[PDB]
């Protein structure tokens, strides 16, 4: 599994593959492992599609929880903060085999240049945090080729659709030289999934517009 | 600080019950039960009763039909199913009986607004603390109605 | 041992073999692992023939306990939250050996179209669970055979009738190719068990219709 | 990895993927795993890219060097005691990881009915041979995959044209549900590798085939 | 809230009941009886009595 | 040591050797392994002199006490549940090696058809529980071997002296095939012990007539 | 070393080695094993020294205490009742070398047949215990040799002073063949220690006597 | 991972890199090791380099926690002496592999010699400390390479400027025979962070500071 | 350690760092690891240390041995049989940690296409080999890296010049991100060294075109 | 590290070196090992010095909190069983390596004899006391080498400046025998610190007449 996260002038866009894997056998094609966590944020899991939407599901609920009872959102240092002891709190059952590892992506709304409020945070096995100060991440077993990928193609990225664009591309990278990594499926339909995160706020993106981006992307390198 | 004390532990009811079964489960009608059965322990149990009222509403879920709920639960544990309006704290009748008279069933915004900034005007601007519970909304119905916009309202 | 489910349009319908293991050795000819678990769902525990009554039963309770103090069933989605707890509260004795992996079958009478409203849920050892969207699945011993069967199979379900037999027809498949999963035993009149459940509940299958099935299967392959 | 072997009337055809994998990581792409070890034989190895190469080069340098020192070829029960032999003297390499299981696919010219003359044997760790009276076989990582499709489709094969086809959509199902076996990359126009061999002996399917057999395989799938 | 408190805790009774031994080991004598220890406990040591009267009912 | 139990038409018996095994020493001849534990029911339990009893005597005051708190007994059921609760409330025993399987016998005088309202219940190390359909079943090292005897003979059970002879014969094949089963001692005038329970209750079979059964199959072998 | 324990008609009697051992070196030669546990009862332990002399002691006090809480001594079965618990409170510390297995020799007051009112009852590493109806038992290092003496002498016992030159000369077999059971040492005067009990209660055999009867076994067989 | 500490008349300098690795890997380029804590102290965690941030944040709560409880900043052996616990009550933690160590740069304000007033403390795996009385330490790494390199530079530190010289000097020297620990990236831009603390108390030195003592080094050993 | 290799039109081109490491220590800055082998072919060695001028050493002698022997070279695949039988000997001794993986690269001069006739091969821990069709390999800890850069810049491969920028590239990447391979150290004045072959032979690239190309990439990212 | 302490006539002094080891580097050159912890006694730990630093603070703080308490202080016994009581509480703490052995120095105020009023106690690993009758004693890596020197010199103390000697001249020749104990360093100016205890109470004795000695020592063995 490969999800990867980006820095665009204005945002963050953040993409993640489908497959799931029981050693060699494919056990999943549709999983979702990218979620809105809030109105400007986003988290994607690198795992099971369950451990994906009960980590989400559970930070999402903090967040929104912190929200009712003092009548404003947590900063973006909080909300960071309130991530890594849900990681941390994780270590004791990670020895044992049930490790997860968060990529978080958003927008800090009280950031003083909104062209780089965009956020990306990675975490660590033991709950280490840090934020990204190089503009793109990735975190699964496809990471070091959507990294690599990404690294040759950042400087095409001017704004919110060639981000997205070089999401894809990333991911698309990962899944051709990993094989825990699913690519475009054009035979079932089955496209990555992405959520971009400006100034209005987190949104899914349509999978429309990535089977769009996929096609040029396969027409591209053939 | 005794409301304030409940409406925490209201949060945290919901959203441990939300957690545990699923956001669909939490219901207007579990909230108001759990308030009976706290202000009721506290009238027994506790030194001082709670001199609070209190008001738990719910409207349907986006896209179904159902009309709003609206419960009244006193500082005894009582609790009363209201289908019309719910008035709380100072001197209650005759804002009740201006409300039970300029009543108006599927009023607008602005309509119902009037109706009731009078009445609370007969029991006694950035004087008010407007909110809704907008069922048009997709899932968070709370919506606060601040500043220029309650003023854009009037 | 080998559980099916599979979705059909207007329901869903789970199946499992009768066979118990003891290593090499037959200790089970009647084994039962698909229950009614309330009027809209079913369970099918692959582990120990004796551990599936016992899931199932404190799952049904804890369904019907619910619905009584609250006086509404629980939500689909609460059903399977419920069934992810379970299973998760299970994770210590898994690492022994006392492994249950359960499968769930549904009929979500909330859902907007009646004809996908039957829910296939299946849950790994770490108690994390999966929606399947590609319309059938299987757990236990012989569920790639039943799997790869139900593959080249799904195309002819349309109604319950063509479902429970693809359904009989995956597990005649799982057992052909599994030893640990038991065949249909004319000799002793012992066949496969299953639940319909569609918008009028869930009903056990007569064992008449699934011989009725059984023979049918035997004759079209002889 | 995987490789399929079936029998049709008068004959028997042989194919495999082009993949490799260190991991997950997708190492090879271009793999041919499937070699023409004389006149009327072919063997396929699922290992790395060079244990099928030399493997199958040793076992042509055996059979030739039986021939020239003879004046005539061997039995087709002395091709396979030769490779029973060469699979058994790797038994002490075996236990470290260096695993290779051969399936031989040939012809016996010597059979008195051409139509069933097709041979396909399989060998297990021990250097064990068997050979195959079910009509088709395969080995590696996809295996079951496989088999279990070729269990549902072997009744279309009357001939080499569907049992070509058969044997490669087989070679989809399986690199379908396993990561370590490559489907076809119509990317970069690589797919499986296959020979087909009868009374006229031996021959390498041309890729423009088994090319328009895959986009077929596609086409109706989507 | 006084009488809800106790029907939710007779459903936590019966449910334990049958779990632990049989459903058909669940009766209304039962749930009467674990119904008067309760109530006869809360008059005895709570600070305010329950102000409820109670029907447990059984059919074949 | 060996445990047996079959339905007849209108009850259930139970019978069990007497040996007492210390690795290859004889270590007791005299050891009732089967006990009455209620006016309906019957425990066997495969293993010592003691921990047989212990197991009887506790499961017996349980069910005895049920009876005097809430006025009537147990329901067949009921009492299934309350022995696989002691079961799988000895699980950590078990792992030492202190491992108790029981097996239960018992008419349930509120079934349907008199007939066959004998019930014969068997456990596994976990605490699970299968209720018989196929007619016998036995606990123990000789199990095997009784079972199979027993598969051959059970055709020959009309009613509550016929199913006794089965049992005893059995019991005799279990002790002729495995060490560690006492088959009858004509001696010292030692006999398996049994159990007979239809609609007026469970009763011990007298020693005289277990003798009488077994001095017949002696003379039917010899 | 060994204890002993026989019935004869009106009584039982129970008789132990002075014998202690270190490895191979003699730490004791004066060690009393057999103890008056009540005026009915006496226990011999064999195992490690200082759980066993202890032993006695603890279940003397047990039997005391309920005698003078309830104002009756406890029946012959809680007596045993009471030594079983004792035993398996053990357990764990059995596991590391402190295993401490009693015999139990007593006359029930309360039984029918006062000739055949002597009982003896022994105990295995889990707790468990068996009643002898042979009328002799053993335990110990020389168990085994002391048994087979029991076996050919048992007939010639008629009495209690019968009954106490058997026990004598089945220790003075198993010195004989055990070299960690002590013989008879007529050097330093020491002897086996020895309780007889009859309707008349439990008594000490006096030294004197014991030593006529050694001196008369060693006369028999030089 | 490598940070260094050194005492120049006046004060006392703490700097560190920006590395972080995944076995040879790289795995990050520009972590931050070294945080202020309190008015007058600073302290740079080597390992664990995600955790660096978490254990300072900790220590930094706990001083000003009793700051402001007590109306008075802890003494700077008061100070040592949580550090230490801390460090002690992790001990459990670093046999399974997550070990970290800090070094304590600080400047007392309640010593009689402002000049000789900055203050060093490293401390062991058993949560034992050590205050320097030789005027410089390092932790991590590339400590080795650090010290060694200080050995021979630092009788030319006098002044807070040259004190801040020689610590990114040192790092360089420490990146130079340490792969672990990395020198200043100027293709990123990405340098080492460094705090100095003097009488004013604790300040973070600009990246534009420690960005042109680099490069004085890099781009002149080097063709530049 | 990194070694690239890459084909351009009418030659190869194969490049390797300087760096030797015990674990995190930097123990060499100026380890040559690309050696010309024969006047066609060059081999790098991913090796611990410099065992690689030892291996390359072995093969030259190797090479020209059987050029003087024979008065012919050996052919490209006679060439890579040898190097594979040197790999193969050197099993035993890669158990304990002694790996060495080599990479070469050549130009065949009997290859029908003078365009295509570089070629590029691989090797593997058991000794198996591997002929590079998709244009590029590597090998060493920095080597998914430098291939993953070389996926995106391999399209401006046109000439000599061109290839050898890429390689320089690809390992300036490889050095980007794994701190186990080296850089070019522009303050010492060490590059990585290369060898380009074409039809005129293999020739060593002097250390100054190196040089150029190095700061002309850190030029072009700054 | 060594520490050494030695009886004078009216008094006790007690040194330790500076050195602190992480294997074979040189970790510590200052170190203080010896602290007054009373107005008449002085400890000096040798091991971990994490435990070492920690030890010598606490038991100071023990001795003056009873004092404030109780309005006296202890006696030189209680003294002695507080310490003792310290190091066995650290004990299961010096199993993993965290081993820290005190020596102790004092002045007994309430002794008979004011010249033999000194007091050496040693520690063992269990936390067990010993006080010596010989005059002297040592604890560290260098201790034996220490002692040993004693041996020979302890004939020249006759008050409080030769027994200052001979305990420098002690650890002179632990440095010159174990590199784990460091000897005086003229350069640097760092030298053995010193506590000498008499009738006046505890002191430091100054850095300078430490070094007079050393120089003595260092010319005397030139």
């Amino acid at each position: 599994x490969t999800i990867v996260a980006l820095k665009y002038p204005g945002g963050v866009v953040m993409a993640g593959d489908r497959r799931s894997t029981q050693g060699n056998m494919i056990s999943g094609r549709d999983v979702r492992k990218v979620y809105i966590t809030d109105d400007y944020t986003a988290t994607g899991i690198a795992g099971t599609a369950a451990v994906a939407v009960e980590f989400a599901r559970l930070y999402a609920v903090e967040l929104e929880h912190y929200e009712k009872l003092e009548g404003v959102p947590l900063t973006f240092a909080g909300k960071i903060n309130r991530l890594a002891i849900m990681v941390r709190g994780n270590l004791a059952a990670a020895m044992q085999g049930l490790l997860a590892l968060p990529l978080l992506a958003g927008y800090d709304i009280h950031a003083s240049d909104p062209q780089s409020a965009g956020r990306i945070v990675s975490f660590d096995a033991a709950g280490g945090w840090n934020i990204e100060e190089e503009g793109y991440q990735a975190v699964g077993s496809g990471s070091l080729f959507a990294k690599s990928s990404m690294k040759k193609l950042y400087s095409q990225v001017t704004d919110g659709d060639s981000g997205l664009r070089v999401a894809v591309e990333a991911l698309y990278d990962a899944a051709d030289d990993d094989s825990a990594t699913g690519g475009p499926d054009l035979v079932r339909g089955i496209f990555p999934t992405a959520v971009i995160i400006d100034a209005d706020g987190a949104v899914d993106v349509p999978e429309s517009r990535i089977a769009e981006l996929a096609r040029a992307i396969i027409e591209s390198r053939s | 600080n005794e409301f304030d004390n409940l409406r925490r532990g209201g949060i945290q009811f919901a959203d441990t019950r939300g957690y545990a079964y699923d956001r669909r489960d939490v219901t207007g009608r579990q909230l108001a039960n759990v308030y009976a059965q706290t202000l009721g322990t506290i009238f027994t149990e506790q030194a001082k009763p709670y001199e609070v009222e209190l008001c738990v509403a719910e409207v349907a879920h986006y896209g179904e039909t159902k009309r709003p709920e609206l419960y009244r639960i006193t500082y005894d544990g009582s609790i009363a199913d209201e289908p019309h309006f719910v008035v709380m704290g100072g001197t209650t009748e005759p804002i009740a009986n201006a409300l039970k008279e300029s009543y108006a069933e599927n009023a607008s915004l602005t309509d119902a607004l009037r109706i009731a900034v009078a009445a609370l005007r007969a029991g006694s601007v950035a004087s008010l603390e407007v909110a809704v519970l907008d069922a048009n909304r997709p899932r968070r119905a709370f919506r606060r109605i601040t500043g220029s916009a309650l003023q854009a309202l009037l």
